[PDB]
């Protein structure tokens, strides 16, 4: 299967920038490479067929460029609507294959997350489960890592993470992390920690509670 | 006036 | 075609007109025994000089070993003075198929709406080194006549991008779709330049001679 | 104009057979080809296969042994079928058009809007709603919407009053049941003095729970 590699997963930019995406084929595709735009509501449009040919309705700031294995798409004069995810696809041989896509986010000043932890509620404990919730709100850039420690020893099973799309007001991001657990083991331990490692500080942001207090 | 091309 | 793209499949109504074992120009199949092409495409009057190739993607037929059909030219029927149109009759008839198919012709007199998206196909001059032999296509839009004369009722105006039909593509079809039916609406004849941008091409309006074509088909019988 | 719409069910079960239909307009399937593309939740696009203007069929490689595509030119429809369904076939399924014979490329130049298709054997289940309370100027609350099925679930705070400081996170599934969480950030003068309650609606089970956020009694 022809493998279209698209190395950059996201790419941050601002209005008016020249921004480029690229694919690399696992073999010579002979200019049989197309580019699509998937908007946040999931709408997909054809941008460029063959390496460089431009589709009938596409505004003129798009263009194509490549040959052999390396192809790429650029936007001069980036406009607001252009914030979307861009996908490539090869027509050389059946079966056609796509690239992992590149999501074009909007650039912003760096922001440190707001980290906020919650013990398992009363309702749930009587029900038989245990869940700790760690919120992390309004940070930039999207890259962020969360570790859970139960009395200093790290847990990974039953951890459950979720991330908002880019906020349409303050361009930040946000993430939930929910350590989920059995009541029986929850009450065998005391301290519950979530650590947030993030570009905006060299030392991780820690939010903790002991089951006693 | 304007005549259609498709039959 | 200059600045086209290669077709992904082989187009079924396309005929490679071969003059002395060389492809000279194009032609579109309209009946099992009748091909429509341009006057400028016949330098000789000896029928044994010509063959017709159908069901090919490659102009030498390399890819299409199981689908090519080579037919001899039984007779030339010459269009009216000024048409630049030539209806070619074949000795044995074409065997219709997925790789060989007819193209429909427009209603007589029709005016095709401006901005209609159209296409030209041909194995002609690419402007590039290493023409892979594969059939090519360029996307055009119908335009107003005044956009060309800088016109007779036998000519139509269509442009792109700076692309178009060129030498070797002549006698090939202009193909447009309306109401979900593709017809051949112009036929490629040598225009002023090749693929000059902002300079639309002139095609001889098939719809102006469409009634003529049936007068021939009803008259010149096939063995 | 060129139009395409997808229209099959939106919930089927493992080992069943999915049946989607693409209803085209503005062009004729005889001079144009149709492509199926799917997209698992959160992933990029995946080519499923294609039916060409001449009824030639090409299939995605991993799916080919349980895939099929057909068409009725009179009914202006192209039919997808996926046998022996796996959970992982859960994805949005689009249909697309070629350039056909007029344009002679295989790029997909017109796209349907999509249709969601979910594969699981879960029984419809209402969510358990638990309140998240702290255990300094601002305070952040929120509630956890655990173990429900199927999607969706609409969450508001104070019945639309609290709008700005909300973050409601996408559903993620834990095994076969969805879990969601929301958070709300009001001035510490607002809480606990005033009321903050999250409103949770789960239509598929005709559930509608309110739950007030109250400080913990240690």
């Amino acid at each position: 299967d022809i493998q279209m590699t698209q190395t950059t997963s996201s790419l941050s930019a601002s209005l008016g920038d020249r921004v480029t995406f690229s694919c690399r084929a696992s073999q010579d595709i002979s200019n049989y490479l197309n580019w699509y735009q998937q908007k946040p509501d999931g709408t997909v449009k054809l941008l460029i067929f063959y390496t460089s040919r431009l589709h009938s309705g596409v505004p003129s700031r798009f263009s194509g460029s490549g040959s052999g294995t390396d192809y790429s798409l650029t936007i001069a004069n980036l406009e607001q609507e252009d914030f979307a995810t861009y996908f490539c696809q090869q027509d050389s041989k059946h079966p056609f294959t796509f690239g992992s896509g590149t999501k074009l986010e909007i650039k912003r000043a760096d922001a440190a997350p707001t980290v906020s932890i919650f013990p398992p509620s009363s309702e749930q404990l009587t029900s038989g489960g245990a869940s700790v919730v760690c919120f992390l709100n309004n940070f930039y850039p999207k890259d962020i890592n969360v570790k859970w420690k139960i009395d200093g020893s790290e847990r990974q099973n039953g951890v459950l993470n979720s991330w908002t799309d880019q906020d349409s007001k303050d361009s930040t991001y946000s993430m939930s992390s929910t350590l989920t657990l059995t009541k029986d083991e929850y009450e065998r331990h005391n301290s519950y920690t979530c650590e947030a490692t993030h570009k905006t500080s060299t030392s991780p942001i820690v939010k903790s509670f002991n089951r006693n207090e | 006036p304007v005549i259609s091309c498709a039959k | 075609v200059v600045n086209g793209i290669p077709t992904r499949t082989n187009i079924g109504w396309m005929v490679s007109l071969r003059y002395r074992n060389k492809h000279i120009c194009g032609g579109s199949l309209i009946k099992e025994s009748w091909v429509l092409t341009a006057r400028q495409c016949f330098p000789s009057r000896d029928l044994k000089d010509y063959e017709a190739w159908l069901g090919i993607h490659d102009v030498h037929g390399r890819g299409d070993e199981k689908s090519k059909q080579v037919l001899q030219v039984s007779q030339l029927v010459y269009g009216p003075e000024g048409s630049d149109l030539v209806l070619m009759k074949l000795a044995r008839p074409a065997v219709l198929d997925d790789f060989v198919s007819t193209i429909d012709l427009p209603n007589y007199g029709c005016t095709i709406p401006e901005k209609t998206s159209c296409s030209v196909y041909g194995w002609g001059y690419t402007g590039l080194i290493n023409y892979d032999g594969l059939l090519r296509v360029a996307h055009l839009y119908i335009m107003g006549n005044e956009k060309c004369s800088q016109l007779q009722e036998s000519e139509i105006c269509a442009g792109a991008i700076g692309s178009g039909p060129c030498e070797g593509d002549y006698g090939g079809p202009l193909v447009c779709e309306q109401h979900k039916m593709r017809m051949v609406l112009g036929v490629i004849v040598p225009g002023r330049g090749c693929a000059i941008p902002n300079r639309p091409g002139i095609f001889v309006r098939v719809a102006y001679y469409a009634k003529w074509i049936h007068k021939i088909i009803l008259t010149y019988k096939v063995p | 104009q060129v139009q395409l719409k997808e229209s099959g069910p939106d919930l089927v079960q493992p080992s069943q057979t999915l049946s989607l239909t693409c209803t085209v307009s503005g062009f004729s399937l005889t001079g144009y080809g149709v492509h199926w593309v799917r997209q698992p939740p959160g992933k990029g696009l995946e080519w499923v296969g294609t039916l060409g203007w001449n009824d030639k069929k090409y299939y995605n490689s991993a799916l080919k042994s349980r895939l099929s595509i057909s068409r009725d030119t009179s009914k202006n429809q192209v039919f997808l079928k996926l046998s022996s369904l796996e959970t992982e076939d859960t994805a949005m399924y689009y249909c697309t058009r070629d350039g056909g014979l007029l344009f002679a490329y295989y790029a997909m130049d017109y796209w349907g809007q999509g249709t969601s298709v979910t594969v699981s054997s879960a029984k419809t289940t209402p969510p358990s709603v638990y309140p998240l309370a702290p255990g300094n100027s601002m305070v952040t609350l929120g509630c956890l919407v655990k173990g429900y099925f199927p999607e969706p679930v609409t969450v508001t705070w104070n019945s639309g009053s609290l709008s700005s400081g909300v973050h409601t996170f996408p559903a993620v599934l834990q095994s076969d049941l969805y879990t969601l969480s929301s958070s709300v950030t009001v001035p510490s003068s607002t809480w606990p003095s005033e009321t903050v309650t999250c409103n949770v609606a789960h239509p598929a089970s005709s559930t509608k729970v309110d739950k007030k956020i109250v400080p913990r009694d240690c």
